[PDB]
């Protein structure tokens, strides 16, 4: 199975030389390094500033073939010299025949290719964690009898816990809780915060601390710990101690539960600081991942654009009443949100002394890494509320370009189109079946390899993308990609 | 008097029947090439007229949203079948010759007992019309072909299609047929192509025989010719008929 | 200009395809080496890619079976009672606050009355 | 033809009336 | 008329012969002429004609048009499927 | 000679226009669903052929993956590459 | 979909000669026929017009 | 049809003289008897200026321009 | 001071308030304009639902800030 | 960047079963608008219904016979003398 | 109807 | 307005061509409604006659029969030959004129085509499609991909 040519090398100092050369090669593609030749500076493009610098750019020093001089994405950086060869004309393969240097690093992804096999070396656990700097800790990290007798030792995930896919039994009306929790534990930023152990600053226990209960859900779902329902039960016990209504006895809103969990995480990060951080600008997981800001503009009838207000948001609540009676898309909902209104308010303009009805607009000032949307699926009538059950078409990739502040103000100007494409990927959906006062909540999440899963309390099932896009979305979870 | 829309032969093969839009059905000999009888019980255009598998009884389909089953001796119909909210495009007889399958532009299909008059089963789907139907010799299987361009294989007892063969681009499917022994069928269409389909890929007799969707053995294209029919001979081969040349 | 432009596009397209395929082949080689009896990946409850010949986790077209091919309760059948084959109605959890077995669908309502104490 | 047809329909001033009949 | 092509587009029939739009428009003109003609007769009828009794002033509300059309479909225009009869 | 293509690419990278082409193509291919379609096609071919061998998998993916590129993306990115070349070639 | 099951089951509830027992057999319109055979002229005789 | 045409008369009352008209109009049955209701209008084919303007306009388009 | 509320339809309305005004008071003003009772209103600012007994200043709501009004969709 | 590029990369501690991110292991071990608009769905004004006198008469006759026998009281419509000319009307549904 | 019946 | 067929001018043209003045607007809206429905009605009937001739390009015989079946008067005088113009005309636009007239004598003779005779060939012996006789080559790769889909062979 494993590559025998690499296995022949892996015997001591030769293994260590291979560790160093992979770690050196990956460093110029790692976002978190001073050696990074593409990816440190993002402005009006994901790939601007860096990518194309003459001295040390990734395109001319790693994506450029030595033999044919072409700029082709499929290139390999050699482990035994500073040569770079392309796939397409066989030049990396020509080098491996001619000089005997048979191992190359893919310049797009960092993956190791063995040109004697004709395949990537992907199965070796050391190789995979070696690039992220764990090569010199490998003997403690590995599971051996000489770790287990005197120190903790690590194992790879079990087969049926590797993706964290697990049902949460309905305990009365806990579908509003279950649907939200599945979005949270399959959210990568949240998952990686928990698996990194950042809550190792904690007050201690899952009886009392809501963040610890969420950590126990992660441990039970992706690892081995007490019992399958234990972390959800601990979360119910903690939720009861802070707010009985949202503790799962009675039907409740999913968006209110989403905000409640993120606020309790923010409170835990606040309580465990050695001194009080100002909020905003908080440094917790919630306000570095879901926090954006609106710009509420006020435009007077001389075109004076002041005073503009800046409002922090963790989600956007979008009206669908127009959209339900029009072309039924999510983009049209966003255009309704960023529309200009002429208000009912008292207005006195400082510059011209006009008392005309002010123009107000809402535009995005700061975009979050994860963008959460609530569709306002409810309307109010003659002393009664009803549910807006209409389908709303949402894309799998969402461009937030025409909803950002200053783009609208550059339309017709010399700076028109100075704001670039900002592309989110859809990774989760929460849907509601039933009316405005009674129903059921189902979650749908997406993970690696493009797979989509549907979560219906205890029932987890595989689902195609084309059945996910037909669902009556209430909450939509979008993660930045470009 | 009017255009001709359906024709059918006698299995003893010395007679011939031919419907039209002038609400006539007519009978011809074949040793003198001569008419013998006229028939009239219909209020509107008659689309397709088909004999019984045995002889003696024939049936017709019309725009009067009704179907009449005839004999050949008596001149006015024996039974009248009425269950369609639109025009009855096609008619066919199951191999026992005690059932009739009407299919219509109402996007539905129906089955009738010739003696009873009234509809034993109804099959619904196929967003679009219907044009042609077929029966597999063994008594489980009927074929629905329509403007939607998706062939649907139906099971009489279930009332739910066993398979949904997908292919044939986006054009009307005019004709189709099964084998001598139900192993294979054939569609035939207006997208200038014929399309052999296997039928037993996922049915109750899963014959697989291993090495857009499947259940699609091969497609034979034509020289810009819409095709209109087929006829499996006794032997392996089909026999086709099309128009328009080049 | 067209031939040079197609050549530039083809280099962009081939590099992108090769990058995606490398990521796919390495991941699946890792999953097969790690788990030799791999039938299903971890996956999620939400459906992934539509079923294929390398579909991991049990996929039911009929919508009735979970990722292990087991019935949850997607059938409201039964004899008018004990129905569901026993889903969550016939399950129980041991409550650590009072030492009682509690029906699982009643844990939330039990907690509010039990933790009162 | 469809896109050109809609563009020519917009060439007439009745594009507004066409837009209202939704 | 280009709008007639636009209406053809609703039924997936983009294969016309260009005589059809002339013909169907001619038809609708003929039809509506007859319709709002006999509806005008009925508007006269409410205005109580003979060989000189009163004037003739036109309003032509929708009810008269409804009358003038129901008479036509009394002997035309293939109606709802008469299933029960059959 | 055949160094014309490399020299042009060097101009496109150094001018900053290669980044703008590469980002635009990636933004379109992601948005029209192509990126997730290639991933699904790659997983399907792995299952079909019973192999995660990169060289064998790539040969059945890459022809099909190139063909999946919508006409709109292909002719739009081509037109943009052509326009940047129109500026620097006689 | 499920609404059709709801409505037809309420219908059959109202049909007094459709009890709960046989109404479920009525819902067995999703089991098809067995694979049967063609009557070769080995055993089965002909029939008359 | 008679009762409908009587209700059309904006008076909720009996039906007379509507049968004679309905017969004379839809069927070809005239009755030379009791009611006497005719059209009274030649149904002229020219309202005020603008229609015959269109007539002469398309006429000159036909002949010359 | 003036603040704004983006209502259920997306229409924005204006309220005259003091920094010290309580959430109850604000909800009463919204009811006067929109006709939704206070116990049916959820008022969101900066990712939090505004709670009765608290003031606008407790949530850092300033001149020309915008509050977002929603209802509740209950499920079990 | 590319959060769904590969699975969550982690290892499990063999002492306490916790999933551990790789960076935490060592420390834990210590135009078209008009197409969309063109959805008119036109209607007629009036439709005919082919219904003779005989069929409905026999039906209604036998109906009111059984209605007076088992249990006006039949299932009837209700039309107002005013605002008629509409196309569907309500029902009394008196048992 | 036909003659004999 | 309500629907297509703008009754501000179309129905107005009709009525003001008759010689009235007082057609309330909503009435003409409803009239547009009715005539559009009649259009869809006749159009579906002629489609029913279209797909019995197993063709696509609907000809005039289809709608003529479709009238004859609706107990509705026919419509004469529309020949396929001598094609259409829709000449323009302007007024202080209307885009209507017909300048195909002014004949005095005709003495032309129609030419008869061949009878309908059939051309057999051979196609698809045992799965494989020959290209030597009257058949296609692989040129359906150039066809419009929604049309003529699938190729397995």
């Amino acid at each position: 199975d494993s590559c025998p040519h690499l296995k022949q090398i892996l015997t001591s100092n030769a293994k260590d030389t291979v560790y160093r050369n992979y770690g050196l090669a990956v460093n110029v593609a790692l976002a978190l390094k001073l050696r990074n030749g593409n990816i440190p500076l993002y402005k009006t493009s994901d790939g601007s500033k860096v990518e194309y610098k003459k001295l040390a750019r990734l395109r001319n020093k790693a994506v450029r073939c030595r033999e044919c001089l072409e700029s082709l994405s499929c290139t390999y950086f050699c482990l035994q010299c500073s040569h770079v060869g392309c796939w397409k004309n066989g030049h990396a393969s020509a080098h491996t025949k001619s000089t005997g240097h048979v191992f190359g690093i893919d310049s797009q992804t960092g993956y190791i290719f063995c040109f004697r096999c004709g395949d990537y070396v992907g199965d070796q656990r050391l190789e995979f964690i070696r690039q992220s700097k764990q090569g010199e800790r490998t003997e403690p990290i590995m599971n051996n009898l000489g770790t287990e007798t005197i120190i903790d030792g690590s194992r790879p995930p079990s087969l049926k816990a590797s993706t964290g896919l697990r049902g949460f039994i309905n305990m009365g009306a806990t579908c509003f809780m279950s649907s939200i929790v599945q979005t949270i534990v399959h959210n990568p930023f949240v998952r990686d915060y928990f698996l990194s152990g950042y809550h190792a600053k904690c007050t201690k226990k899952m009886d009392t601390c809501i963040t610890c209960c969420i950590d126990e859900i992660f441990k039970v779902f992706y690892g081995t710990d007490e019992t399958k329902g234990y972390g959800p039960t601990a979360l119910l016990t903690a939720a009861w101690r802070v707010k009985n209504s949202l503790a799962g006895y009675s039907e409740q809103d999913a968006h209110e539960f989403w905000q409640f969990l993120l606020d309790e995480i923010h409170k835990s990060d606040t309580e465990l600081h050695p001194e009080l951080d100002d909020t905003s600008t908080c440094r917790c997981i919630t306000h570095k991942t879901f926090a954006g800001q609106l710009q509420s503009t006020v435009t007077c009838e001389k075109c004076l654009h002041s005073k503009n207000t800046v409002d922090p948001m963790l989600d956007l609540s979008l009206e669908i009443a127009k959209i339900s009676k029009d072309k039924v898309t999510l983009n049209d909902c966003l255009d309704l949100f960023t529309s200009k209104e002429k208000l009912d308010s008292m207005t006195i303009c400082s510059h011209c002394k006009k008392e005309t009805t002010r123009t107000k607009q809402l535009l995005v000032r700061k975009l979050p890494p994860i963008l959460a949307f609530q569709l306002k699926r409810f309307e109010h009538s003659a002393s009664s509320s009803t549910k807006i059950e209409t389908h709303v078409g949402f894309p799998l990739f969402l461009d937030m370009e025409p909803y950002t502040v200053s783009e609208t103000l550059n339309s017709n100007e010399q700076g028109r189109a100075s704001w670039g494409l900002m592309t989110y990927q859809l990774f989760a959906i929460v849907i509601h079946i039933g009316s405005v006062n009674t129903g059921h909540y189902i979650c749908i999440i997406k993970n690696r390899d493009g797979n989509w899963f549907k979560f219906d309390d205890s029932r987890i099932t595989l689902v195609s993308q084309d059945y996910v896009s037909k669902s009556n979305a209430y909450l939509l979870y979008y993660i930045l990609c470009q | 008097s009017g255009a001709v829309y359906g024709v059918d032969f006698s299995p003893d093969n010395r007679y011939l029947i031919s419907c039209s839009e002038d609400k006539t059905v007519r009978l011809w000999s074949l040793d003198t090439y001569t008419c013998l009888v006229s028939y009239k019980g219909h209020s509107s255009s008659v689309w397709d007229v088909k004999f019984s598998p045995m002889g003696h009884y024939f049936a017709t389909a019309s725009h009067d949203q009704t179907a009449r089953l005839w004999s050949c001796d008596h001149i006015y119909p024996l039974r009248i079948f009425a269950g369609h909210l639109n025009d009855v495009d096609c008619v066919e007889f199951h191999p026992n010759s005690t059932y009739l399958f009407t299919g219509s532009s109402d996007k539905t299909a129906r089955m009738w007992d010739i003696a009873r008059g009234e509809c034993v089963r109804v099959f619904m789907g196929h967003s679009g019309a219907i044009n042609c139907l077929a029966v597999s010799p063994d008594g489980r299987w009927l074929a629905s072909a329509g403007e939607d361009s998706v062939v649907c294989l139906w099971d009489i007892s279930t009332g739910r299609r066993i398979k949904a063969m997908r292919g044939h681009g986006r054009s009307s499917i005019y004709s189709l047929a099964f084998s001598r022994e139900g192993t294979v069928l054939v569609s035939t269409g207006a997208d200038n192509s014929v399309r052999v389909w296997d039928v037993k890929k996922n049915t109750n007799s899963p014959s697989a025989q291993p090495e857009a969707t499947n259940d699609h053995m091969s497609v034979y294209f034509t020289k810009k010719t819409p095709v209109y029919t087929v006829h499996f001979t006794r032997r392996n081969l089909c026999l086709a008929g099309g128009v328009f040349g080049g | 200009s067209e031939v040079m432009q197609e050549t530039i596009w083809d280099c962009l397209m081939s590099n992108i395809l090769r990058q995606i395929v490398i990521n796919n082949i390495l991941q699946e080689q890792a999953l097969r080496s790690s788990i030799k009896a791999i039938s299903n990946d971890d996956q999620i409850s939400l459906k992934e890619i539509n079923a294929q010949r390398l579909k991991f986790v049990k996929d039911d077209k009929d919508i009735f079976n979970h990722i292990n091919g087991k019935r949850s309760e997607n059938k409201y059948n039964g004899t008018g009672a004990d129905a569901s084959n026993g889903t969550t109605d016939t399950e129980y959890f041991t409550c650590l606050n009072c030492d009682r077995k509690i029906a699982g669908n009643r844990f939330a309502s039990h907690v509010d009355r039990c933790l009162g104490g | 033809y469809e896109r050109l047809k809609r563009d020519i329909l917009a060439l007439p001033v009745r594009e507004r009336r066409r837009i209202k009949a939704i | 008329v280009r709008l007639l092509h636009l209406i053809f587009a609703t039924q997936n029939i983009y294969s016309y012969q260009d005589h059809v739009p002339l013909q169907l428009m001619d038809f609708a003109y003929r039809y509506t002429t007859g319709t709002l003609q006999d509806a005008t007769i009925y508007s006269d009828h409410a205005h109580a004609s003979n060989a000189g009794n009163a004037g003739t002033n036109a309003q032509l509300t929708t009810e008269d048009i409804r009358l003038a059309i129901a008479a036509r479909t009394n002997y035309q225009f293939k109606p709802v499927p008469p299933k029960e009869l059959l | 000679v055949q160094h014309l293509k490399q020299q042009i690419q060097d101009v496109l990278v150094e001018s900053g226009k290669y980044d703008e082409l590469s980002n635009f193509l990636r933004s379109k291919l992601y948005q029209v669903g192509w990126t997730d379609e290639i991933n699904r096609l790659t997983q399907s071919i792995v299952t079909n052929e019973a192999k995660p061998t990169f060289s064998n998998v790539i040969e059945r993916i890459e022809p099909k993956a190139m063909d999946i590129v919508p006409e709109h993306i292909k002719t739009e990115i081509l037109a943009k590459i052509e326009e940047f070349l129109k500026d620097v070639v006689p | 979909a499920a609404d059709l099951n709801r409505i037809v089951l309420e219908y059959l509830n109202k049909k007094g000669y459709h009890k709960t027992e046989s109404m479920l057999r009525m819902e067995s319109s999703h089991i098809p026929a067995p694979p049967t055979n063609i009557p070769t002229p080995q055993t089965t005789n002909i029939s008359r017009p | 049809f008679a009762c409908r045409l009587a209700k059309h008369r904006k008076v909720d009352n009996i039906d007379m003289r509507d049968v004679q008209l309905h017969l004379e109009r839809n069927w070809n049955i005239r009755v030379p008897g009791y009611a006497s209701d005719e059209i009274r209008s030649v149904r002229k084919f020219q309202p005020t200026a603008g229609y015959n303007q269109k007539v002469q306009g398309v006429a000159i388009s036909k002949s010359v321009n | 001071m003036q603040i704004f509320v983006k209502t259920l339809t997306g229409k924005t309305i204006t309220l005259e308030v003091e920094p010290s005004d309580t959430i109850e008071n604000v909800k009463a003003k919204i009811q006067d304009k929109e006709g939704i009772p206070p116990d049916q209103q959820r008022l969101i600012f900066a990712g939090k639902q505004l709670e009765d007994g608290r003031t606008l200043s407790d949530y850092n709501i300033q001149k020309e800030s915008t509050l977002h009004l929603v209802l509740r969709l209950r499920g079990g | 960047k590319d959060s769904l590029s590969n699975p969550l990369r982690y290892r499990i501690c063999n002492n306490c079963d916790r999933p551990i991110l790789q960076s935490c292991l060592s420390k834990h071990i210590k135009h078209q608008v008009l197409d969309g608009v063109a959805k008119s769905y036109p209607l007629p004004l009036e439709r005919k219904v082919i219904m003779p006198a005989r069929s409905r008469s026999s039906f209604l006759r036998m109906r009111e016979m059984f209605a007076g026998a088992i249990l006006l009281y039949s299932r009837t419509a209700v039309i107002d003398v005013d605002r008629a000319g509409d196309y569907y009307f309500s029902v009394r549904a008196s048992p | 109807l036909h003659d004999e019946d | 307005s309500h629907t297509l067929w703008s009754p501000s001018d179309t129905v107005k043209d009709a009525a003001e061509s008759l010689g009235i003045f007082n057609l309330n607007e909503e009435a003409a809206k409803n009239l547009a409604m009715d005539i559009e429905y009649r259009i869809h009605e006749i159009l579906d009937q002629a489609s029913k006659f279209m797909r019995h001739g197993k063709r696509r390009t609907l000809h005039t015989s289809d709608i003529d029969r479709a009238l004859k079946v609706l107990n509705l008067e026919p419509l004469y005088g529309y020949d396929v030959s001598r094609p259409l113009v829709f000449k323009e005309a302007l007024v202080g636009y209307v885009d209507d004129d017909e300048v195909d007239f002014e004949k005095l004598i005709n003495e032309p003779l129609p030419k008869v085509p061949r009878f309908s005779t059939f051309t057999a060939h051979w196609l698809a012996i045992e799965g494989v499609q020959p290209a030597i006789p009257q058949n296609p080559s692989p040129n359906d790769i150039k066809n419009i991909l929604p049309i003529n889909r699938g190729s397995m062979e």
